[PDB]
């Protein structure tokens, strides 16, 4: 059994070093379910997933499939997507648009709010309805992004996120219009650990300025140069929330990167003209030169990830310490150019798809980490997170927060950290900022 | 994307075979990995798609694939198609560096002719298997809906757009790092 | 771990409620293989099945392979599928006639009452072979059903299946020439727990009067007639049986169901004619108007259902608590027109086969409900087992034992009831009627 | 079942051609769920059967499928055909709504002619690719014994009988919702 | 083993015909266990071989196949395939008694003729499908490379040589008791 | 938990009795990694795999992926296939020549000794390389045969062997030229436990002798022959390893069964000519007629397994409790003339490859008894291991060390007692011969 102090001993950030079990122990996953996912923020989707009254999605929020349904007063419910008579999916699409949703097995009726108003047969079989209707969560908006939580002693979503707020802003805070997902969620199988997948976006720049996607970006750049011409980005910096895990990465004033990534006509539209302009405008209040950040990766702890810059967001569903579902998404600014949307949505199904140049290379990687981890002595021994240690500062005069070199493991050891507290405190009393 | 309209008089035998031939010719080209000689096959207008595919109840089918406008597995031109050859034929192209093993399983062929001589719309089932490293195999199966136009060349045919219906929603394998 | 006292609290027939976590934990279902499947009574098939001397089928008790077969002297042996030398499986084959069984590992001889008669190299290797031959177990026969019980301590079948017997007999006592089993034995696997399906046939005509099975119904009306036309069977009973979690529920009067199932020619059969006067003379003991009774369903705890009217019967063999093996087969009356036979054949493979207008939609609900059983949120509430509670009494002057409305769930209160008790008292002293 | 009895003379170019065209029609008819459409093709005297097959010592091989009088999968007249038909296009039809993804692959087409004009008697092989909701995958093989006439519709022909043999025993699938 | 070279030149409609009907009536052969009837189609200098198949970096890739001094799968003789055919239609060869259930799928057609008049050297895909007892799945994706000679049998050709290119490295069947 | 003394319980070598469980049970398989698989030799491969510098073979230690290489001094090197970063796969081909490894992600370069020689951007954001590389395994090899082992507190390889050597020379030291390996190496997956296999290969030409391999033997027999005419082999004898759970198995004299399986020309060359007599004159101080054994089993404890005069060697890599792959090789003198070279590989292919002729019929058989141990009455009672019970001696006068007849279990009950010693017994202190 997982005791508290065992728990602790799995993570040591001042070391930096992990225990290997963490990504494959089934017990351990089992406790991720309760003591992590069951009462974070998890990201659902965008508010214009779900627009018009009754437009719904069905997601999940760990392994529990949940139905996101926008309301006749306009705001956003989240329910189990269970029935509490015997268990069965009340809402069997992917997405549309309800006026009610029934029970397929014995008939239980729901309203779009998720409360029971019609049970067959009551009269002459039985009980309160409103004590019976599919558990709900906890619903919290971002500038679009839509989180939901299960526990009520849970930090609200602003506290939760904290000082990680000016580096989702760099996606989401550049118009007073905000933003829009383009049409179509990408759903494919991985298997591997889901924390795998949540630290790479939260602080491995490293494996994308080393050898991961040294194919990747040689399928971005111009037929007439090669690999030996492509300009490697060296120079940047990485965020570590102050509380949270939650984490960020960029590289500065080396748009070779985002380039071969984006394209010449996004990388304009990101750096040059009266929308980027605009955009630093909006977030001047946080100080940060965001027209000189050019490729950015981030995390919201634990399965919200994504890469400001390329406008490409995901949510890891963890199915079992050996597999996960990624489901992944494309954001716009509403009122960008017609021209600019075309160029995100043909470039982030270039890169970031399933098929895509750099995705390929992402998967084939945590596929045989995870297999590794099947032996014995694969686990025996712990993972090296010693990378920029003792390197992150507190007062740094262009971004904000625990800042260190790109190329480090500062968020990393933080995720770390965090999963650890999550997992080794069962009180909200010691476990909140 | 509804059933094939299918011409009410058949393709002649020589046109049934030339096709049916060239998908074999080009199912080798695949299976054993001949990139640059399959990249040639595509033409300069190539449209290389691949829809999203969601799970709808029958009121709201309409909505089964994605738009234009939307997201997808492909959305390829000759530009794009360039750089997917360039990453698989790299040494430094992890996914397919060792290669998988495949196979491209090719049936259900029914030809179309069009305005234009010499250009057809060709409608194909196919079962594609995927094996790579030691134990990973995934199988997909689906439909292509291809304008093909005559050429000078061994497969006797050049592919002027595509598009994959796949049968899956969620995917069930890691990537697609094979050419359909 | 599971003490006793935890397993008492996972079932509440007083509040009616049940812990999801029956029907998923890993450690529960270990404990059911050796509590429930270890000692209780399971079906196997029919008396017809194996109808001539050396006559075998290859068929489960839980996930254990056994033999029935039938001897010279006319009885009927079951034996564990399993060489006691290093576990080959004795017999390979589904079905047919042997005059001994070999094993094909090292050449062990078995005669067809499963005795271990020949060792190869006997004399120079070696012992007490009457000491080494399969497992034998415990075989009873009811009315042509072949029963087996691993446990000589459990009570005998008839005290087993107590005041369950009357209910049973409307299917298999309405003529003296008894019944016989049609050809053929179908076979699909369901990702379900057995839970879900014992309970169904137990106490669940709830799910057929609603919403389950609206297009199966469609499927076998009249072509003229449409969905708002059929009939709706809202009168009938349900029974609880006084001891081993045994349950049956049934229409009165209101052949709609039966009628768009069996078609015209069968309903006429079971309710007007000297057939139909037969048994309910047969069963005038019972005191039961049996020609009013039309569509019935049934389970013999805790694997054993059928359905009394269109005599289709089921085993389900468990397989982890994730899944199931469904094998079913059809009984008719051995003495029945030959035109009546044809009608019960076409019909239930019309209906409840793998691909039956009926059976398609009962798997569709399964799938999904134990889809949602991964989730953490999705087993930390109840489900509600509420469905006539306290409205069940003993003194029915039509049907005897404890007897309530058909749309309840005290029948499957008793199931799960009986469940707990079985998985919680590990005497037969405390356990037994 | 013993092996189909082909002709010594095999099928001329343009009847092969023809059966096979249909069943790449009848193909897409049922892969995008145009089953009214589909339904027109069965005649009124229609018996569509796929019988349990067992497994059987070789000297007990007689026994592997089940015979007339037995149960089976499907045994199946033009009336009850129509109900199931009813079924799949219904709303409160389940277990197709929301509908699967399947793929027909046909192959190994063999043709034989009967004692009656305008009537043949096929054999084919398919693979049947079947996906639902999130991440279902049920993949069937088997063999197709079809007695088909000549028909004046949209693919050429009708359906007189068809037997499906299917490679399973025990049915990996949770049910059978789909048209072989 | 490279990309099949196909002639510039495709054969002709009948030829194409009459291999593709052989090869579906050798899976016809196959999959109702036929196999004193298949036997016979193999001529007496058979060489049936299956090389293994290995994971290689692109560098290495010329060495993904074993070679001819190698191990293999299969790599047999009239001699050897005899004594094989003796074991799979006996009463105590355990492994296929009971049978399993095969569906050989076969399409991808390419025909190549040879300096011997009235010899083949065809390229074709396949599909195996292997059932065996209550719940096994078996299956197996690949192309085969055969030599085919004219022979007036109840098949009109005759087997020379085959070998078999599968896709697997490692496999994932317990065995491979079925025939290719 | 499995405590020793429950583990002491599960092998009974006095009475012949063993318990199921021990191929089925998950935890015991996980204590198997550390317990057996952990601190045993474990065969990786022949010398001939890696004959040159930088040549590698990549391979498994249980679940463990190794990589063996050959260095420049001639040495060969044993290490984890995992990097130390985050767990990627260092080599990740089958086999070929490296002049150095570098991993995938994140790109930590390595020496073909193991050794970490470069970290991108070390100075940058860091630590000792030499004390970051991949686990080190020892690595042993013997005339030819090259072993592995994690643990420095194990004894020696040839200690670990002991009287086992002399069994193995018979295939292994015939000339002083040594033996080679012929190309490729087969690979299949069997759903069975690795102990069914081991010990098969241990102590079973039992299965042999009776029914298993009837087919087999007249897929070899000239066509003119069938099994009646076809000689049954009786004669022979067994040997049980002084410590380690070794264990080898052989027909004296008559070569009935070696005919069928490897041919007139193969036969002849074993027993009859200068090859033959060379090999008598060198193996005869350890008082073996190596001339008058033809055909043998042996398994070196706790996964190598091979066939001596058929050359037939294979490693059974764990994969769970319910599964193995087969990896499979030939061996051949090296100086055996091309014509012997050929047949030993034509008939090795015919008879031992996943399509041969005899192992089709030992996947077939261990398939089912997995199958059977589902069940919990098939695990309930002890599995027959009483053959040749009290029938060994040391003092034979015509075989070295602990022999009887060669059908008997005597090898078995020594290969299962040392299993329980390994798991029961920590310290080799207590362990060691
Ligand atoms: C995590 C961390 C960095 C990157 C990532 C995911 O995707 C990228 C695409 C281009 C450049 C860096 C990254
Ligand atoms: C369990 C409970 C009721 C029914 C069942 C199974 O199958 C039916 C078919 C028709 C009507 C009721 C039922
Ligand atoms: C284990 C034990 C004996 C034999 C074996 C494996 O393969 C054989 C092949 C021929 C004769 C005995 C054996
Ligand atoms: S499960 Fe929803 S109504 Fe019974
Ligand atoms: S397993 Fe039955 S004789 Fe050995
Ligand atoms: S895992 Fe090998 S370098 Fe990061
Ligand atoms: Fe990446
Ligand atoms: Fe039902
Ligand atoms: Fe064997």
């Amino acid at each position: 059994n997982w005791t508290p102090e065992a728990i602790r001993g799995l993570v040591d950030q001042e070391k930096g070093l992990l225990d290997p079990r963490i990504y494959a122990d089934q017990s351990l996953y089992e406790l991720e379910l309760e003591r992590v996912f069951g009462r974070s923020w998890l990201l659902l989707g965008h508010e214009s997933h779900v627009p018009e009254t009754g437009d719904f999605l069905a997601t999940y929020m760990g392994e529990d499939p949940v139905v996101m349904v926008r309301q006749k007063d306009k705001s956003i419910k989240v329910f189990l997507n269970q029935c509490r008579h015997r268990g069965m999916r009340i809402c069997r699409s992917d997405a549309g648009n309800a006026k009610a949703f029934t029970c397929s097995y014995h008939g239980w009726a729901y309203d779009i709010a998720g409360k029971l108003v019609n049970v067959p047969f009551e009269k002459e079989a039985f009980f309160d309805k409103a004590e019976w209707g599919p558990l709900q969560a906890r619903v919290a908006t971002y500038k679009g992004l839509v989180f939901a939580n299960w526990d009520v002693q849970a930090p609200d979503l602003e506290t939760y996120l904290g000082d990680a707020r000016p580096y989702m802003d760099v996606m989401l805070d550049r118009t007073p219009a905000g933003t829009v997902a383009i049409g179509g969620m990408q759903k494919w199988v991985i298997p591997c650990n889901w924390k795998f997948a949540a630290e790479q976006f939260c602080s491995d720049m490293y494996h994308a300025g080393t050898t991961t996607h040294l194919s990747g970006i040689l399928a971005g750049i111009p037929p007439e140069m090669d690999l030996s011409q492509a300009q490697i980005p060296t120079k940047g910096n990485q965020f570590r929330a102050a509380w949270g895990g939650h984490g960020s990465g960029w590289y500065v004033d080396e748009p070779g990167s985002l380039l071969a990534v984006m394209g010449p006509k996004v990388t304009q539209y990101w750096t040059e003209g009266p929308a980027a302009e605009l955009a630093e405008q909006r977030l001047g209040h946080t100080g940060m030169p965001v027209r000189r950040m050019v490729g950015q990766h981030m995390t919201i702890f634990p399965t919200c990830s994504f890469l400001p810059a390329m406008n490409q967001i995901r949510v890891w569903h963890p199915r079992g310490p050996n597999e996960i579902e990624v489901w992944a998404f494309t954001l716009v600014d509403a009122d960008a150019p017609a021209e600019i949307k075309e160029e995100y949505r043909r470039h982030n199904i270039r890169n970031f798809s399933a098929g895509g140049v750099f995705e390929q290379d992402d998967g084939e990687n945590w596929v045989e980490i995870q297999k590794g981890l099947r032996g014995y002595k694969a686990k025996s021994q712990p993972f090296n997170a010693q990378m920029g240690l003792g390197r992150s500062q507190t007062g740094h005069p262009d971004f904000p927060g625990n800042v260190g070199y790109v190329y480090a493991e500062e968020a990393a050891r933080g995720m770390y950290h965090h999963w650890m507290r999550m997992m080794s405190e069962p009180s909200w009393a010691t476990l909140k900022p | 994307f509804k059933t094939f309209e299918w011409p009410s008089k058949a393709a002649g035998l020589e046109l049934q075979n030339e096709i049916e031939q060239f998908y074999y010719r080009e199912a080798q080209l695949l299976d054993h990995r001949a990139y640059e000689a399959w990249f040639a096959l595509l033409d300069k207008d190539i449209h290389y798609f691949m829809p999203l595919r969601t799970n709808r109840m029958i009121r709201e089918g309409e909505l089964e694939y994605s738009g234009d406008q939307d997201l997808a597995h492909f959305d390829e031109t000759h530009e794009t198609m360039y750089g997917r050859i360039r990453k698989v034929t790299s040494d430094v192209g992890w996914a397919e560096n060792p290669p998988s093993r495949t196979r491209h399983l090719v049936s259900n062929v029914i030809v179309k002719e069009t305005a234009t001589p010499d250009t057809f719309e060709v409608n194909s089932a196919f079962i594609l298997y995927r094996n790579r490293l030691e134990r990973q195999v995934d199988i997909f199966a689906g439909e292509r809906r291809d304008v093909l136009r005559r050429a000078d060349n061994n497969l006797g045919f050049s592919i002027a757009k595509r598009t994959i219906l796949l049968d899956a929603s969620t995917l069930l394998s890691n990537n697609l790092s094979m050419f359909f």
